[PDB]
């Protein structure tokens, strides 16, 4: 995961966050560039360097008032050297460093990120949707018990 | 009604049950709870080992050979194939 | 609640909190005699 | 030769521009103190210094 950027953009509205209970998933990348393309684009870069050095601290520089990032959520960015790949993040908080001067620190959504990436395997699985109705009108059976009242 | 003799009734777990528990079985073999020597390489593919207070000995720093018991302590799952992940394999002995 | 969902247009730094707030239970008061319980506190 | 000497975070310096390495996982070298034995490591991160 890359430590400069091109095409970046910090997006607003985006409804998840790093809690990662929710998430839109998407069939193909294309779908999911353009989900994310009709986001309101709050502040873009053609080329900018990343900072942090330390752990858990990435962060990038930009030139607006923290008063005028409060709406930033989300930010999106390819870079050069691997291909027209686009790297998901959240926006996690807001430093202020100068007046008219912010650090807006990220972390990568993995999910958004990695999406296309990654192979399933056979899992241990807790819960999930799974086929209510049969062809005939009949139900499926499933029995497990739920334990609730 | 023609009921004389005896008769054996044999009976089965349900195909749900059958697939979730073939399925556990599978994948983390079986409840052992004996002291004994680990299973490392007699499954085909893979063998699943987990142990509680496991004793390892070897010319190794302590250190390392803490994290290996520590390892073996928490559960691991020794592949034998390049095919790593995949359960859809039988698995069988040998 | 537990696990509760909740949105809107703000930071999600707040949002969590506001989550966490109601994951904990809260008490929303409708009149300005915040604490007393002895009133009827019927429906409407 | 390597370094993360006091650090006590060992890394190796490779002389490839970082995007260069972006799909590195393992190490494995040997020792001319072990003889044919060979050693084998994570890669844990890579560090853009220079």
């Amino acid at each position: 995961v890359p430590l400069s950027g091109t095409n970046v953009r910090i997006l607003a509205d985006v409804p998840f966050s790093n809690d990662y209970k929710n998430t839109r998933w998407f069939t193909s990348s294309s779908n999911q560039y353009n989900w994310f393309n009709s986001k309101s684009r709050v502040y873009e870069m053609s080329k900018v360097t990343f900072m942090g050095f330390r752990e858990n601290k990435p962060y990038v520089s930009v030139s607006l008032p923290i008063d005028k990032l409060y709406s930033a959520s989300y930010i999106m960015f390819q870079n050069a050297d691997y291909g027209n790949k686009w790297f998901y993040a959240f926006v996690t908080e807001l430093e202020f460093k100068n007046s008219a001067v912010t650090y807006v620190h990220f972390e990568i959504d993995v999910l958004q990120t990695w999406m296309f990436d990654i192979k399933f395997q056979e899992s241990f699985i807790v819960r999930e949707h799974v086929k209510l109705w049969n062809d005939d009108g009949t139900p499926t059976i499933n029995t497990i018990d739920e334990g609730l009242s | 009604n023609g009921y004389r003799g005896v008769y054996v009734i044999k009976k089965q777990l349900k195909a749900e049950y059958r697939r979730s528990l073939s399925s556990f079985f599978h994948k983390y073999g079986y409840k052992i709870n004996r002291v004994k020597k680990p299973n490392l390489r007699t499954r085909k593919a893979f063998n699943y080992v987990q142990t509680k207070d496991c004793f390892i000995s070897g010319d190794i720093n302590n250190n390392d050979l803490q994290e290996i018991r520590t390892i073996f302590d928490n559960g691991i799952t020794l592949w034998h194939t390049d095919n790593i992940g995949n359960y859809s394999v039988e698995n069988e002995l040998r």
